[PDB]
């Protein structure tokens, strides 16, 4: 494993090569002072062990490997002579390189710890950092999963000076990536990996090898269950990963970062979403353009909107229209509910809404969905802080914390309320979620594209009229649809059942597919005798109300 | 030879009050 | 134990067989493929699933030596020695032979080493990162780890190159309970009327174990049904009697009465003893009811046929007493799927956030036992009309009110979850609830008409002595206003 | 005894559960029996330490696990039933909960026979009335 | 005494309440007095904590278990009878429940005569007129 | 001080009660002085903390009991005296309650605080005892 | 804003205890009619809280001394429906009553970091552009 | 500096401190600067140590132990204004704090630090003293 296996971070192995490699094979035109220490910080599984193994080998200089975890021992003291030993011989034997890998078992702040071997041991190692001529040249490299969790007193001048926060990789990153990995294995020549870099968004370093690995597993499944191969040169020299493999593999595969927060599966179109034409075509040039055609923000100057709020009566697709967008934008989704982030215990609330947006800005791009925003960011009102001021305090964290998202971090806050009038205000200012949508009830094409929506899986009668249906249906909604569909293949299915039934018994005193085919002209006119009228109109001039005021 | 030990006192919680207008 | 004693899952047997036995049966085929399989597996899933059984099937079934692992069995007293049976365990897997290693109970060991604040537990867990990776990481070794409580552990863990695949031993379905249920009943002996079918088929939320405790219970009724008639026999117990006992299906059928799930083992509802002939008149709205429940959970080739979808919620209404919760009650004792009776302010609390968290608690119960009935009795006590409250209690009822409407429609699947609520006040109620799709049938149930007062009354009076000349028609004319309970 | 286990050093609880299963394992088919087990096996997503996590960890692999058990039987007694992790409470760890509630009419009478045979009574007392006037009392 | 037994380690406030117990029991029969016991033992289903809880649990265990007692007596003291675990307040843990509450007039007399035994009062002053006046007056 | 023996570990600050009264029954009589008592002491029915039951109980234990003291008074220090226990404003523990809340007075701690400097000829205290009106000493 | 007793008061209270210690400060009270909407009467809770916050403003800002030097900037669309309590002298007299080449110095300030075409002149938008405003 | 007054000894803290004002009162009327004061005081509140507290209370009361024939001061450096004891911010030990919010000294660091290279022939570093404005060190 040499320079050239680690790739998509040029730059910043560009600045390690500065940082330990020119300094130490000649320390002449420094003189005419390189660091004792190098940290490396980012998000796991981003080639930090990678370059540190790499460094090493490149490098003639000896090293000397010590474990952070591992430095400790049972007997009295000896933790100490196993660290100063390692130093000792890692400056007598050559100008040596040194790695520590995970820090953090070593260094946990000092402010929380209260044991003594742990103190005694950081406190000996900031004198060992403190001791070291120049001459020697020896230079130490930290590998640290979370950077915040470090003793301060090592992040000073002379002890690790110069940090290198090894991130996630960009498109061409991720190509880079892809090629290194793919060009030891036999790939068919039907496969671009460029389409695969552009679909590929929050994977980093690690994750790419699993998905490669998975589809090469898919096809050696898809060629041994088959073959039932059951040794046979002739199925080992017919192995090609093609390119429904990677796509499986894409498909089955998550960031590692989102694995927490998987999504169970509900598979939308957006020809399921009937009607909300230009709702549909606002959102889609809300939320295409700036993970697609960032030339294009280049050339306006202007900053693109980070949010959005749907607002509107029961029943619209407000949650139907976040399905689509979780299904299929091509980008990364992390859906939560507003009361799932609160706790009893002090802090963790406001801790746990920190992790899922650090989650969020790990896997960018990405669209976090804030469904009812009302409960977690109602309005200030004059509710005491009865709790402590705990909803304050998690609203002020949701603000400092949606506030602060540069252009960079590309975090999509997508709302969603049903009741818009307890919602803070403040959340509505520019910068945080300056759009709102609005999601009208349906018109009659707009019903009528609704019920062909609904209906598009379901057998239908070839004589049937459905423009009947939607001129009779005036104020009603999408879920009022919903609800007279269900009737209607309630009535079919207890038709079935019955008939079924009969022609047993009379049987029992080749079948066909079923005594009734399809939804019926009578099943329909039935189920139409008990639709009510979902939302009423106090509602509705509440909304319009709102939407005039607006 | 040294030894270690473990230690778990407490934490801190929050209540919710109900208050009456008029 | 042996790869045929697991049932219920295939797909994920394959998984797992895959790593286990590929790697270590054609080399040559992936280093003609030029890659090196996964190796690192997490089993994850409810209790008593069948994790730790594959986990001892491959022990026995793999040619290789098996270590295993209990989760707090590692660490100890002395100061990092905990760290020292980690390498040792490691380090003799991979000199001895290549092998497999099995991290049992998981969570005990990788805590999040966030949320931690002993030091010897985060060495602990950077420790075993470390021994998972790193320099000369692995050289032919698989570790397959099994956990209850998957987001219990840090992340580091659950990344590519040290644990890859996760695999999902979850609740089986209506085939798994019948292969599980054949693999149970092989060794023990039953008369011919046993219909391991239909007993799949009734079982609804049993998984595993479960089905192992019911046939259990049934041979324990079986022989504590066939013994009374012998005495005790302490010395010695015949042949003829030894021989022939024979698990009827009367017996399955007491052992499956007895028995609930163990993920519902905590909310037990007291059993109460009503039936269809106990709710005297309404016809249409029994008949309704019983379409509306039976259907999802016993024709499910229809509705996948139309590819639609079952109506869920139903919500009662009407004058207090007309036998609204008469009605939840034949429904509990008569309806096959499980029950989750809850009163209204019951799952309040003054802590911050509990609330919600037991309305979660209950519904993921309630998702997990499915198919299952959830009865919401006086709705609008706790789902009540949102920002009429001038001074709230930090707007705790908002709160609660939109994590049932979040929880019963949201980004959630539909696993057959019916819900239904019986309130007198349907003026109280938001809104947002009533819509289709959460609560869609409104079903009002008046007062009873002269015929549903005589049914009422030979309903009430089914089971008690009656002068031979009494007749119920003047008493049923003669009550106009009546209620059921007047 | 439920909080007998417990000590100061770390890992040291789950060492004394091993040594008593161990040694109850060792010998001919035993008994054991866990008191107030309230104590010891909490939820562990309620719980916030890190001691009683591991010896519930530790308590579920020594009942129900590889090489699981050799004709040993474990009997529990709680006040709370609710308050145990629910992985205790499946088939194979606690398969079977006996509900000892309170008594009736003729149970009150038993417990009053019972406990009414050893001493010098006088010739004066029906035990009948004395259990139909007591209501509530548990035993 | 009721705090002085609670520590910050895991398993220690058991091990004291141990500690006194069998000392109390190896020698002769003893008189134990837990004084201020409602600190020690609050409602375990109306507590955060889990050392509490514990401790409860152990003085439930001690004073009823296998084997629980032997000619040792225990007494307790405390000012919030209701905020205690209703399974302490049972038969074999604390059998009766003595009120020892405010005296009357004829006690307020007889508080006054001792207190006044040991300092030298002059004749005039009379004791039963000062008990008669004195009412809510206790110890 | 009040929110100095305070501290989150479960049994310290009681430990730091019954270590400060040894220290103080050990060589002398002597004078203890706890300040700011109405923080430790949340009258048991109005708080949620069980730490703060139990130095409650320790105070009152420290205070009144076998050997409880031998030739030692104890003072303490509040604001709003009505936030204590009944059982700590008994005889025995603080059996006496002393309320120190004028011109005279104020004038005399103008005296007793200008006495060890040389402030002038012509300076009279009388405006100086009047102006003051609302100053606490 | 706040409805409850104090809380409402106790943000008047404490930014005007944060303009005071960090003097000399502006305090800009955007939108004044929406805060005073000129107390009368209303007779309701909403009317209530709307009084004590006209007495809370006017009891924080007529203390204020030569010392400390505060400066209260008000804005407002409507100014029918400010108070004549707080237009009062003493507290805040002055009246700053705010066209086309301000139009021209808004759309050429908007449009300063921006790839503009060459060929285009913003005179057409501001002749043609009579009652509009900035954010429009 | 702050975190250099730990020691393994136990008390050694509070000994050190001892030390250290003795030194200061014995050697001359002299001044001490404790640079990072927002490790030893970490506000007391937000804390849950012993052994800091006792380090507080000991700096405290070796703050207040100063006569008139000390004649020492102290100065005390520190990033954040908020995470300050307002027990050490009392009357009495600190009172007068600066609010540092130059050029000249930046030509002095400058010149202080790139004098030990071989710089160039046609630099002139008061443009970038002027041209810099808000580092520092
Ligand atoms: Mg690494
Ligand atoms: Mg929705
Ligand atoms: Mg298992
Ligand atoms: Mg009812």
């Amino acid at each position: 494993v040499g320079y050239d296996d680690i790739g998509g971070c040029r730059k910043q192995m560009a600045q390690i090569r500065e940082m330990v490699e020119l300094p130490l094979r000649h320390p002449q035109l420094f003189k005419a002072k390189p660091p004792r220490g190098v940290l490396m910080y980012g998000p796991p599984g981003t080639g930090k062990t990678l370059m540190a193994r790499a460094v090493a080998n490149e490098t003639g200089a000896f090293f000397f490997l010590i474990n952070g975890p591992e430095v400790m021992s049972k007997m009295a003291g000896e933790s100490e002579s196993n660290l100063r030993k390692a130093f000792e011989e890692a400056e007598k034997n050559a100008p040596a390189i040194i790695f520590i890998d995970e820090i953090d078992s070593i260094a946990p702040k000092r402010d929380k710890t209260n044991g003594e071997v742990e103190r005694r041991v950081v406190s000996q190692l900031l004198t060992l950092m403190d001791g070291m001529k120049a001459r020697s040249n020896v230079v130490v490299i930290a590998a640290t999963n979370r950077p915040n969790s470090i003793d301060p007193a090592l992040r000073r001048f002379g002890r690790f000076d110069r940090e290198v926060d090894i991130g996630i990789p960009d498109a061409t990153g991720r190509l880079e990536v892809l090629r290194i990995h793919t060009k030891n294995m036999k790939l068919a020549d039907d496969v671009d990996l460029e389409a695969l870099a552009a679909e590929t968004h929050g994977y980093v370093g690690a994750d790419i090898a699993s998905l490669c690995s998975e589809a090469a597993m898919q096809q050696i499944r898809e060629k041994m269950d088959l073959i039932d191969l059951d040794i046979d040169a002739e199925v080992l020299d017919s192995l090609g990963v093609t390119m429904d493999n990677f796509r499986f593999a894409l498909g089955n595969s998550n960031p590692s970062a989102l694995r927490e927060t998987v999504v169970e599966s509900v598979n939308v179109t957006w020809d399921d979403v009937g009607g909300l034409d230009e709702i549909k075509e606002e959102l889609k040039e809300t939320v295409e353009y700036p993970v697609l055609h960032p030339d294009q923000y280049t050339k306006f100057g202007l900053s693109p909107s980070k949010g959005v709020l749907f607002y509107g009566p029961p029943g619209t697709g407000k949650t139907l229209l976040a399905k689509a967008v979780a299904t299929e934008v091509s980008a990364n989704f992390i859906s939560v509910k507003g009361p799932e982030l609160l706790s009893m215990w002090y802090g963790e609330s406001e801790s746990n809404i920190r992790d899922i947006f650090d989650k969020a800005r790990a896997a960018a791009p990405t669209v976090v969905f804030l469904d009812e925003l009302d409960s977690i960011a109602k309005a200030r009102g004059g509710s005491l802080g009865d709790a402590g001021g705990a909803s304050d305090r998690v609203v002020n964290q949701l603000l400092t914390e949606m506030d602060g998202m540069n252009a960079k971090k590309n975090v999509f806050v997508i709302g969603a309320t049903n009741r818009p009038d307890q919602i803070d205000p403040a959340i509505l200012r520019p910068g945080r979620l300056d759009q709102l949508i609005y999601v009208p009830l349906p018109d009659e094409n707009a019903r009528l594209s609704i019920l062909n929506a609904q209906l598009r899986k379901t057998p239908l009668e070839p004589g049937l009229e459905l423009t009947a249906i939607a001129k009779a249906t005036q104020g009603f909604s999408g879920a009022d649809l919903l609800y007279i569909v269900q009737r209607a293949a309630k009535y079919a299915i207890k038709d079935s059942i019955e008939a079924h039934r009969q022609h047993e018994a009379e049987k029992e005193v080749e079948p066909e597919v079923d005594p009734v085919p399809y939804i019926t002209k009578e099943h329909f006119a039935e189920a139409m005798k008990t639709a009510k009228r979902s939302v009423s109109d106090a509602e509705l001039r509440r909304y319009e109300a709102y939407s005039q005021q607006m | 030879a040294a030894a270690a030990a473990a230690a778990a006192a407490a934490a801190a919680a929050v209540a919710v009050a109900v208050a009456v207008a008029a | 134990v042996g790869y045929d004693d697991i049932g219920g899952c295939r797909k994920q047997m394959a998984q797992i067989r895959e790593m286990v036995e590929l790697p270590l049966r054609h080399p040559q085929l992936f280093k003609a493929i030029g890659i090196k399989p996964p190796r690192g597996v997490l089993m994850y899933g409810p209790p008593g699933t069948g994790k730790t059984l594959m986990a001892r099937a491959v022990a026995n079934e793999t040619g290789a030596f098996f270590f295993l692992i209990n989760g707090p069995e590692v660490m100890s007293k002395m100061a990092g020695e905990s760290e020292s049976n980690l390498r040792k365990a490691f380090e003799e897997a991979e000199k001895n032979a290549p092998a497999i290693i099995f991290i049992d109970e998981i969570d005990s060991i990788a805590p999040k080493r966030d949320k931690t604040n002993g030091e010897v537990e985060r060495r602990v867990v950077s420790q075993l990162l470390t021994l998972m990776d790193g320099m000369k990481a692995r050289s032919n070794v698989v570790v397959i780890a099994a956990t209850n409580r998957p987001n219990s552990i840090d992340p580091a863990l659950r990344r590519f190159g040290r644990f890859d695949r996760e695999v999902d031993i979850g609740i089986p379905d209506a085939t798994g309970r019948l292969e599980v249920l054949r693999i149970h009943t092989k060794n023990m002996k039953l008369a011919d009327d046993v219909d391991l079918e239909a007993l799949a088929a009734e079982t609804h939320g049993y998984v595993g174990a479960d089905i192992a405790s019911l046939c259990s219970e049934a041979a324990m009724q079986q022989i504590r049904e066939k013994m009374d008639l012998i005495d005790l026999d302490e010395d010695e117990i015949d042949a003829e009697v030894l021989d022939s006992l024979g698990v009827t299906m009367d017996n399955f059928r007491f052992a499956l009465g007895n028995s609930n799930p163990s993920a519902l083992r905590e909310t037990v509802v007291e059993s109460v003893n009503v039936t269809w002939d106990d709710v005297g008149g309404l016809d249409e709205i029994k008949e309704e009811l019983k379409e509306t429940v039976e259907y999802p959970v016993l024709h499910p080739d229809q509705y996948t046929k139309f590819g639609l979808s079952p109506s869920k919620g139903v919500l009662f209404y009407g004058p207090p007493g007309t036998g609204k919760t008469l009605l939840a009650k034949a429904v509990a004792t008569e309806v096959s799927a499980n029950f989750i009776s809850v009163k209204g302010p019951e799952l309040l609390s003054m802590w911050y956030g509990e609330s919600e968290s037991n309305i979660r608690d209950i519904f993921d119960k309630a998702r997990a036992a499915a198919p299952t009935v959830v009865f919401l009795d006086e709705l609008d006590s706790i789902a009540k009309a949102r920002g009429g409250s001038l001074g709230d209690a930090g707007g705790a009822s908002d709160r609660v009110v939109n994590q049932l409407l979040t929880e019963m429609d949201g980004m959630n699947a539909k696993k057959n979850v019916f819900v239904i609520g019986a309130t007198n006040r349907p003026d109280q109620i938001d809104p947002a609830i009533l819509r289709p799709g959460r609560l869609d049938q409104l079903i009002y149930v008046p007062l009873p008409d002269e015929n549903a007062r005589l049914s009422i009354l030979n309903a009430q009076l089914r089971k008690t002595p009656l002068e031979p000349g009494l007749e119920l028609t003047a008493i049923a004319k003669a009550t106009q206003g009546f209620s059921g309970a007047d």
